């Protein structure tokens, strides 16, 4: 090196560059997938993240561990990325497209210390995963009979296995027999704004319930609410979107007059306005009117005198849900409130949950939405809740538009590095001993089920892998009996677009990963 | 080629192999060195691909002009002789096409 | 153990994976385990002596002065200054119990750090800790079926 | 928590960015010389940190004086002084050859060709260009005054002195011919302990002579003594001539009254026995390199005999060579062997405001001084600077009596020589071989660019000249620019100067291209 | 002190700046020439310059050797010679 | 709960981080392996440079602040002593064990089984290497010592002069050569001195059928060059005689203090002649000599050197058959020197190299000595020479002592990962893992010396375990056993036939050492750091 008494770059640039950048750049991937080893299984444990501000974070999800962490490796990134990228195309398995994506670069780290030219690796990679993917689509499991019965029991065993790993899977399959009747009530397009998810804190998860309609919490009544009858038994909802106050006609508007007479003209000429739409609201026959605007107090004393229910300020999401439940339409104006945009439900009733007030519409028999009460003795503890019903719904989901499902807990993994192992050892050599490192890279998953069991992971590394060689396809790994089992038979079954996204995302970002051969930092600017 | 992980100074990555790419994220300072990113922004601006290309053709003529000037010859002598020898490889480049 | 993994790369070049690594810590393991059930077992200890007709009031004092003299569990825990995420997660819980039923909000405290307190010599003899949580589990399915069948009727 | 395998302070760097820099760190070392070699040489004013102005180009000198934090620029300024102790000329050649090899050296590094083929390579060629070193020199007999003062012209044409030829020519021949020693059968000439080199500032510089003795600036202790003897008999000491304490603790206990007067008359008595002791051989002059009594010098001066005290050791052994005196340490042991005959003339002289001693007119002396009279001090020290050169190349010359062409002659021989071989190699270390071989044109090159004619012509015209069958002494003039030979023009060197030049730049050249990492900042753990 | 170093190689001159290690000793107090030796100040001499002036390594010399505070002074080898220094099995005959 | 003042660290992170130490470590020297090996520049932060191949240097001259890290340090430093080559190595493989093991142990296998199964490994690849894998050097000769020197000196900046350098190197250890009692020939190396100067190229370095002094006479009287020499070897100083603490000087009658100062110096001048009344020519001192006796020597036209090293002197009077005389005292009481403690050499001359003077003692009598004097460019180059010359000086000396040789080229490696992977399948189930791991562990050299070349290495080391699995496999064709790496050309090559030999000793030592210093480290799963 020399002064250059001219320098090229910018004063403060770091650059690394050659075998050592990407053996950082592995042992970077290493550990950043150390910290979420732990949360994989059954037998996975919680990690609790602290920000800044003091809030604590406690979560078994892979990318949600993953975006608490504030990483800033550049080649570290792109974990956190494949991650977001599995959470988002399936709902699951984001831990183990990090395991999976790691566990390549760790196998290949060896050859690249060697001087192997990282071109041989990525293309080795890519005919792997080609070749697995292959393999997953020809030996998943469909049924092509698709009958009522038989599907519901597969999404119910599909809901089943992906929560059996979180703080819920004590209460399992009542939970995911919860999912499954949510998600089969959504109409094409499986929207998931469609399906609420309500928190309240008090009661146990057993009181958790799912609502065969819409329901939220009250919103700020007014004075003369506590005389409207908080029960009806056929009402019709007015759905609107109106702000019922007594209020300026416009922001523009300025009224000039110059006589008492005109004077009082006016102010009753305001309240006659204010009337006149409370009156075509009650003349539609409605009982219980929700607004997305304020309502006013002189609104509710009116809806009171006449035995009915209002509720102002109504969220949009809510709106919508209640739309779609009882089957009625927003109206921004109360000129025409017929029949057909009334809505309508066989309860609705307001009930107290935990210290809080919900309004409740139940009996609607063509619903195409539902809410869910999620109970809890914690916030973060609702919050993992949730977490672990939408990945539930996810599966869900993509049961739905396709039924293709393998057998959980490695077994799919073994198969596949079995097949895998087999091609490679008829091929010239130098893509044998890659491939054979990605087939060995395909065991992380069982291993670390082993391992955060406590079981010991070679003993049951070796059975599977002598009974997938001697014959069998659905043997995994059994947590219970701490021993191997057809995970198939025990209805360890996972959807193949999981496995197929995972292998998909965990080779991108390898093949990402190994094709980097220098890193260059340019220096900080307005570093305050 | 091999993929660089370039970092800017709004810690914006940039994972690429383009040359114009790269030298428009990275902080060159030295005003040849500006000169010849410039001309291989233009050929970038003009074409679309060549842009290695052209700074490695840069990088060569430039290496080679000054070991022409150190074994004597003027600055004169081997910008005329770069421009014949352009003008030549223009005229020979259509009889390439094939 | 702490402050995470701090190696430098074993070329010595810089080795930066998190942001501010050198400022954060970590716990990793049985010990974050240990540390959540002692500070557990601090906040039920501290509980325990207010239950009962012969409990004694803590007498809270908030950061403006305010005096503030109860035996409510929920109140106690809910003015009570912590800084140990275990110790709000026991807040929570006391809270959780007073939005649902109003009454009882020290006896859970006091359970749950019996709970994490027998856990703890659990633990000690190699029994993984969803083992335990599983067998607490069953258990309090058991405690619950008890309840309903010794419960009694009133007008 | 600062955990960490190494010391915080070690700075390690590895890979292509050490060898560029390393090359690069000695071309630019080369770089601070290259104007500074052939006749037409520019001065250059170095700065000493002590105050001191150090004006000169010898290449060993300016490179010296120059302080650099890269390691191989470190490496470059003790190869420059190597070649200065070994031989005592070329040092800049031999910077710009290390230079030349290194540069390309690093055309072949930036190609995918390991350092140990160039290494091989650079040694193959060294090999070859001692041979034709040794094929293409001529004979030389010392005996021929002409022709050694001719050597030693060629040797100073490059240098400040030129002005004055003629008698720096035969100042070095003298000096180096008179110190020529030869006793049990082992030859020796020792240009750094004898013929000394005395400046005094002043006067005209045509005035500088080598004196047939020695010449010290020392006065006689006392006024009454003789400053001109005309055949002096020379007596050397080391040994005070005065009372001093023994080496034992040796406490009197005087209780008589005349104890001490009888102690004081014995000093004196003793100060006489010694003083009768060095008279009894009947000299003129004693030197003595320690002080001499004040009752010493009376008793000699009863004698008529000249003292001198406090001389230096190497003076004293410089006065013993060339008047064939012995120094003794016990004047009681003193030998008429001892006594120095031979000088013949000792003269006390005030040169400027100060005396100096001349021993002047010694008869067969084995040691000399350089009397330099100059404008200033830097002017005398840089005269003194090319009378080193001049009398390095003369004890070159007798010691091994083959020359060799200058002016770039021999350089653009002994590349076409191995350009020539070259062509029979028919292997992949051939490359290194011709760019080794050709860049010891950087020699004639820069002759050229120095004296300011057209470089490319130039060189075309000597290697096309080159390319003939007797042309190896073909070269450039320095001066006018022009292709001539070397046997008209009449520019030798000697053999063992290039030899040596040509070995030491091709090893800088090996050394330096087998580094490819650097660690530093580590403690010294002494 | 460099001149000093090259005839004195037992010292062990060192350099160091006020601002790394007071306001006033910093205004008008910066030469120093503190001598440090066993652990303790043997020399503490400051304001330098007036005893000096503004002088060469004689009067330096001179002025350290008139307290005895510099060590007494005391050829040129080829380069070196030592290589290590253990049991080194030195000759033997054995008849 | 501890409440201990420190850090602690657990499980596998401390493990990971002693792992990544040593791999650290292993880095720092893993780019000198090997003829396609480069050296590295060190600089002390004063300016001092420091150009080197070594690994025992390189690792002494860094500071380590890990633990961990100073164990590999030492364990260098260890094979440096006790062997003197294969120091880079020793390291390497020390470090891939340690990875290697740590795998093992990530994946739940106990280091326990790790360590035995190393031990077992260790065991059972010196028993293969010792029946299988030695040359006998009484069939080859002066060539089997020339090759074994070329090999050593392979790597090093006397590469390409090996074709001289071992022809000297030879010559220096067999001229020291000695047997003691039960006939043992035993050669005494660092009794060859080594002096350097810089001036004339690698060729002009000389080997002196003698000894050579780094000393010059005391004065410029006496003559420099004595055909004849009479050595007389002093251990005390020849000054003005000064008496001790306990005798003290007190004059009551003054007549006697002159006496007394005249025999102060008579004294010595009475030792200096009954020296010098034996016929010695040349004198040589541990201690001082005043200019007094100088002056004496100087009159009778001798030598006389003053502060002689005591191991050059002690040298000096073995070769030439003197006795150091640390005393004038019989036993008789007297003070007489007999001409029987002198020693004798054909020549001694004071030499000039590169404008400074030593001292030549030239074909020394009774006994045959060597020293070498070593020409290069500047110093550095100067101490990297004298380096790898006692590094080549050591490896002649083990082939000279013991008799067996392996080949180069990491052929051994890969024989002792071929046989070790077949070996493990006979014992245990999880020791049989770590066996394995140890025959992977030992592919690393091969792997470093392909690599250094910029060669294809992965298909080079296939290539020769390929070899030696045929070797080791059909018992017709034993001969591929020698089939190393040839990495001038990236092929593999018997190198028992091209000539790359190791002394046995090297290879025994170094996996000894390694294996040990692997389960040092392995045994350690806590650290606690306290606080200074
Ligand atoms: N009952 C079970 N038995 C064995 N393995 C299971 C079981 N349930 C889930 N798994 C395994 O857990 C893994 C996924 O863990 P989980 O944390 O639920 O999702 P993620 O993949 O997002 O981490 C799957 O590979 C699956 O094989
Ligand atoms: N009269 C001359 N004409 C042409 N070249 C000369 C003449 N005298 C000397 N030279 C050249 O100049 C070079 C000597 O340059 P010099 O300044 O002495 O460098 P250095 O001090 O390193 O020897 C020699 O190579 C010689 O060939
Ligand atoms: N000519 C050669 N050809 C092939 N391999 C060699 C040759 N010379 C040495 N080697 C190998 O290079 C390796 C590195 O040795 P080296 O690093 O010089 O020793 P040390 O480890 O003591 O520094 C040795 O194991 C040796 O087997
Ligand atoms: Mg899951
Ligand atoms: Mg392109
Ligand atoms: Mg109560
Ligand atoms: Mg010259
Ligand atoms: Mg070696």
């Amino acid at each position: 090196m020399m002064p250059t008494p001219v320098i090229l770059l910018k004063e403060g640039t770091d650059s690394s560059q050659g075998i050592p950048q990407l053996v950082s750049n592995i042992s970077a991937c290493q550990v950043i997938a150390e910290a979420v080893r732990t949360t994989l299984g059954p037998r996975g444990m919680d990690k609790l993240i602290v920000d800044g501000r003091g809030k604590a974070t406690i979560s078994n999800d892979g990318a949600t561990i993953l975006k608490l962490l504030d990483v800033v490796h550049p080649a570290a990134k792109t974990l956190v990325d494949i991650a977001k990228s599995q959470d988002a195309e399936v709902g699951d398995g984001t831990t183990s497209v990090t395991l999976l994506a790691a566990e390549f670069l760790k196998q290949v780290k060896p050859y690249v210390e060697e001087g192997l030219h990282p071109q041989i690796i990525i293309r080795a990679f890519r005919t792997a995963t080609q070749l697995a993917v292959n393999k997953i689509k020809e030996i998943a499991v469909t049924v092509k009979k698709a009958d009522k019965v038989e599907q519901r029991k597969l999404l119910e065993k599909c809901a089943m296995t992906a929560l059996s790993s979180k703080l819920i899977s004590q209460q399992k399959a009542f939970f995911a027999k919860m999912v499954v009747d949510a998600v089969m009530m959504l109409d094409d397009l499986l929207q998931l704004k469609m399906i609420g998810i309500k928190k309240v804190q008090g009661g146990a998860l057993e009181d958790s319930q799912l609502v065969a309609g819409v329901a939220f919490k009250k919103t700020f009544s007014y004075a003369g609410f506590e005389m409207q009858p908080k029960k009806y038994h056929n009402p019709k909802i007015a759905l609107l979107n109106v702000e019922l106050e007594l209020k300026a006609e416009k922001d523009n508007a300025e009224i000039r007059v110059h006589t008492v007479e005109d004077y009082q003209a006016i102010v009753d000429a305001e309240w006659n306005i204010l009337y006149d739409k409370l009156e075509k609201i009650h003349h539609s026959g409605a009982k219980v009117v929700l607004s997305k605007l304020p309502i006013g107090d002189v609104a509710t004393q009116y809806f009171a005198d006449r035995d009915m229910f209002c509720a102002g300020r109504v969220p949009e999401e809510d709106l919508k849900r209640t739309m779609m439940a009882c089957g009625g339409s927003i109206q921004t104006s109360v000129n025409a409130l017929s029949a057909d945009v009334l809505g309508r439900c066989q309860v609705f009733e307001e009930t107290q949950i935990g210290g809080e007030r919900y309004n409740f519409f139940t009996g609607c028999p063509k619903a195409k939405t539902c809410t869910f009460i999620l109970r809890g003795g914690a916030e973060q503890f609702m919050e993992e809740t949730e977490r672990s019903l939408h990945d539930a719904i996810m599966i869900v989901r993509r049961a739905i538009k396709n039924d293709s499902v393998v057998a959980g807990g490695g077994a799919i993994e073994m198969e596949l590095s079995k097949y895998l192992r087999d091609y490679s050892r008829t091929i010239p050599g130098k893509q044998q001993l890659l491939i054979g490192a990605y087939a060995k890279a395909l065991e992380i998953i069982p291993r670390q089920l082993c391992d955060n069991a406590g079981f010991d992971a070679t003993n049951i590394l070796n059975k599977l892998r002598a009974r997938h060689a001697q014959g069998g396809t659905w043997y995994g790994v059994d947590i219970n009996n701490e021993d191997i089992a057809d995970n198939f038979e025990a209805f360890v079954w996972e959807p193949a677009m999981v496995r197929i996204n995972a292998l998909t995302a965990a080779s991108e970002a390898a093949c990402l990963i190994v094709s980097v051969d220098e890193t260059i930092k340019n220096p900080r600017s307005t570093v305050d | 080629g091999m993929n660089k992980m370039v970092i800017n100074h709004l810690e914006k990555l940039f994972v690429t192999n383009d040359a114009a790419t790269i030298l428009r994220e990275l902080e060159v300072q030295h005003p040849a060195a500006k000169m010849i990113v410039m001309a291989s922004h233009m050929q970038e601006q003009e074409v679309g691909d060549g842009t290695n290309f052209v700074l490695v053709f840069a990088g060569a003529l430039l290496e080679l002009a000054e070991e022409l000037l150190r074994i004597g010859l003027s600055v004169s002598e081997v910008i005329e002789g770069y421009e014949i020898a352009c003008r030549k490889a223009h005229e020979i480049l259509p009889n390439l096409v094939c | 153990a702490s402050m995470g993994t701090l190696a430098f790369d074993e070329y010595g070049r810089p080795f930066l994976i998190i942001k501010d690594q050198d400022r954060k810590s970590r716990l990793m393991g049985l010990e974050a385990l240990k540390s959540h059930i002692m500070a557990a077992k601090a906040v039920a200890n501290t509980m325990r002596t207010s239950l009962g007709p012969n409990g004694l009031d803590k007498m809270m004092v908030d950061k403006d002065g305010d005096v503030t003299v109860t035996n409510d569990g929920a109140t106690i825990l809910s003015m009570m200054d912590v800084d140990h995420q275990i110790a709000k997660l026991m807040v929570e819980l006391s809270k959780s119990q007073d939005d649902e039923i109003g009454d009882g909000t020290t006896g859970v405290v006091v359970l749950a750090g019996a709970l994490l307190e027998e856990a703890e010599q659990l633990l000690d003899r190699g029994i993984h800790p969803i083992r335990i949580a599983d067998g607490y589990e069953q258990a309090a399915r058991v405690a619950i079926e008890h309840l309903d069948k010794i419960s009694d009727s009133v007008l | 928590r600062p955990v960490l395998v190494l010391s915080q302070n070690t700075k390690r760097e590895s890979g292509r960015k050490v060898q560029s820099g390393n090359i690069n760190a000695a071309k630019t070392i080369a770089d601070i010389i290259r104007t500074c070699l052939g006749p037409k040489s520019m001065m250059k004013m170095l700065l000493d940190p002590m105050g001191g102005i150090v004006m000169t180009n010898d290449g060993n000198a300016i490179l010296r004086e120059i302080q650099v934090q890269h390691p191989a620029a470190k490496s470059m300024i003790e190869i420059s002084r190597t070649q200065d102790e070994e031989v005592g000329d070329g040092t800049t050649s031999v910077i710009i050859l290390a230079g030349e090899m290194l540069s390309v050296a690093e055309h072949f590094l930036e190609q995918q060709m390991h350092p140990t083929v160039v290494i091989s390579a650079y040694r193959k060629a060294l090999d070859d260009m001692i041979s034709t070193l040794k094929k293409i020199s001529i004979p030389v007999d010392i005996s021929d005054s002409d022709m050694m003062l001719n050597i030693i012209n060629s040797s100073i044409t490059t240098k400040a002195i030129s002005r004055w030829s003629s008698l720096a020519c035969n100042i070095a021949l003298d000096a180096v011919k008179m110190v020529q020693f030869e006793e049990n059968g082992r030859k020796e000439i020792d240009i750094k302990k004898y013929a000394r080199v005395e400046k005094i500032p002043g006067g005209i510089i045509e005035d500088s002579c080598v004196l047939r003795g020695v010449m010290i600036n020392k006065d006689v202790t006392h006024p009454r003594m003789r400053r001109y003897i005309k055949n002096p008999r020379i007596v050397l000491l080391d040994s005070s001539l005065e009372y001093k304490k023994g080496e034992s603790q040796t406490d009197i206990e005087i209780t008589r009254e005349e104890d001490f007067t009888r102690i004081l008359q014995m000093e004196e008595e003793y100060i006489q026995q010694l003083c009768e002791d060095i008279i009894q051989l009947k000299p003129d002059v004693v030197i003595t390199e320690k002080g001499i009594s004040d009752l010493a010098q009376h008793y000699l001066m009863r004698a008529n005999i000249t003292a001198i005290r406090r001389v230096r050791k190497t003076d004293n052994n410089r006065i013993a060579r060339a008047c064939g005196a012995r120094i003794v340490s016990r004047p009681e042991e003193l030998r008429e062997d001892d006594v120095g005959t031979g000088a013949g003339l000792l003269e006390i002289k005030k040169i400027g405001d100060e005396y100096f001693t001349f021993i002047t007119d010694c008869k067969d002396p084995k040691a000399c001084t350089i009397l330099l009279r100059g404008a200033s001090k830097e002017i005398l020290s840089e005269v003194e600077r090319n009378l080193q050169d001049a009398m390095q190349v003369c004890r070159n010359v007798l010691l091994d009596p083959q020359l060799v062409p200058g002016g770039g002659a021999s350089e653009m021989a002994v590349a076409h020589a191995l350009t020539e071989k070259s062509k029979a190699m028919t292997g992949v270390e051939q490359w290194p071989y011709r760019a080794v071989a050709q860049a010891l044109e950087v020699i004639p090159r820069t002759l050229i660019q120095n004296c300011g004619a057209s470089t490319i012509r130039l060189l075309t015209s000597l290697r096309a000249k080159h390319t003939q069958e007797n042309c190896e002494t073909w070269g450039v003039n320095g001066e006018t620019g022009t292709l001539v030979d070397m046997k008209e023009l009449g520019i030798w060197e000697p053999l063992a100067v290039k030899l040596q030049t040509y070995k030491t730049a091709v090893e800088t050249a090996v050394l330096l291209l087998r580094i490819d990492d650097i660690v530093s900042g580590h403690k010294k753990k002494g | 002190m460099i001149c000093l170093a090259a005839e004195y190689p037992a010292v062990k001159f060192c350099k160091v700046k006020s601002s790394v290690i007071s306001s006033q000793f910093t205004r008008n107090a910066l030469p120093a020439l503190l001598i440090y030796k066993g652990g303790e100040l043997i020399g503490n001499f400051v304001r330098v310059t007036d005893q000096l002036g503004d002088f060469f390594a004689v009067d330096l010399e001179a002025f350290l050797q008139e307290f005895g505070l510099l060590p007494e002074k005391e050829v040129l080898t080829s380069v070196r010679n030592s290589a290590t220094c253990h049991s080194e099995d030195s000759d033997l005959e054995i008849d | 709960p501890l409440s201990v003042f420190g850090d602690r660290s657990t499980g596998e992170t401390i493990r990971s981080q002693n792992v990544m130490a040593a791999a650290s470590i292993a880095n720092i020297v893993k780019s000198s392996l090997g003829p396609v090996g480069l050296d590295k520049m060190l600089v002390d932060d004063i300016g001092d440079v420091t150009i080197t191949n070594d690994g025992a240097t390189i690792l002494k001259l860094l500071e380590v602040e890990h633990p961990a890290a100073k164990v590999l340090c030492e364990l260098a430093d260890l094979q440096d002593k006790e062997v003197g080559d294969g120091t880079t190595s020793v390291v390497i493989i020390a470090a891939e064990l340690l990875k290697n093991a740590d795998e093992l142990v990530k994946q739940k296998i106990h280091p326990t089984s790790v360590i035995s199964g190393y031990r077992l490994a260790c065991k059972e690849a010196v028993r293969y290497i010792n029946e299988n894998l030695i040359v006998n050097t009484d069939e080859l000769g002066r060539d089997c010592l020339i090759n074994a020197a070329k090999t050593s000196m392979s790597s090093k900046i006397i590469g390409i002069n090996g074709d001289f350098f071992a022809n000297m190197v030879v010559d220096a250890v067999l001229a020291i050569k000695y047997t003691d009692i039960r006939g043992q020939p035993r050669y005494p190396v660092n009794s060859v001195n080594i002096l350097k100067a810089h001036g004339r190229s690698q060729m002009e370095s000389m080997l002196i059928s003698g000894y050579a002094l780094n000393c010059v006479v005391g004065s410029q009287g006496m003559p420099k060059r004595i055909v004849n020499a009479k050595i007389a070897c002093l251990d005390f100083s020849l000054q003005k005689t000064k008496m001790k603490l306990g005798v003290q000087v007190v004059i009551t009658d003054p007549e006697k203090l002159d006496q007394i100062r005249q025999r102060e110096s008579d004294i010595t001048k009475e030792r200096i002649q009954k020296i010098l009344a034996t016929g010695a020519n040349v004198i040589l001192t541990t201690g001082g000599i005043d200019d007094m006796c100088l002056k004496y020597f100087v009159e009778a036209g001798a030598m006389a050197v003053r502060r002689v090293l005591k191991r050059d002197l002690k040298r000096i009077a073995k070769a030439s058959g003197a006795t150091i005389l640390s005393t004038l005292a019989n036993l008789e009481g007297e003070e007489t020197f007999e001409a029987a403690m002198l020693g004798q050499a054909e020549e001694v001359v004071q030499e000039r190299i590169c404008d400074d003077e030593l001292i030549l003692i030239k074909n020394t009598k009774a006994r045959t000595s060597a020293s070498i004097i070593l020409r290069g460019a500047n110093d550095f180059m100067c101490d990297e020479m004298e380096r790898s010359l006692h590094d080549a000086l050591c490896v002649v000396k083990r082939v000279l002592e013991s008799k067996s040789v392996v080949p180069g080229g990491g052929a051994v490696e890969a024989a002792l990962s071929i046989y070790l992977e077949n070996y493990a399948t006979s014992m245990g189930s999880r020791e049989q893992l770590a066996i394995a791991e140890f025959a992977r562990s030992l592919l690393v050299i091969p792997n470093t010396l392909a690599v250094n070349a910029a060669q294809d290495s992965t298909d080079l080391v296939a290539k020769l375990r390929a070899f030696h699995n045929e070797a080791q496999v059909n018992p017709e064709r034993k001969n591929l056993k020698w089939i190393g790496l040839d990495l001038s050309n990236g092929k593999p090559r018997d190198n028992k036939q091209a000539g790359v030999f190791e002394p046995t000793i090297v290879k025994v030592k170094s996996l000894k050492f390694a294996t040990e210093a692997a389960i040092t480290i392995l045994r350690i799963d806590d650290l606690i750091k306290l606080h200074p």
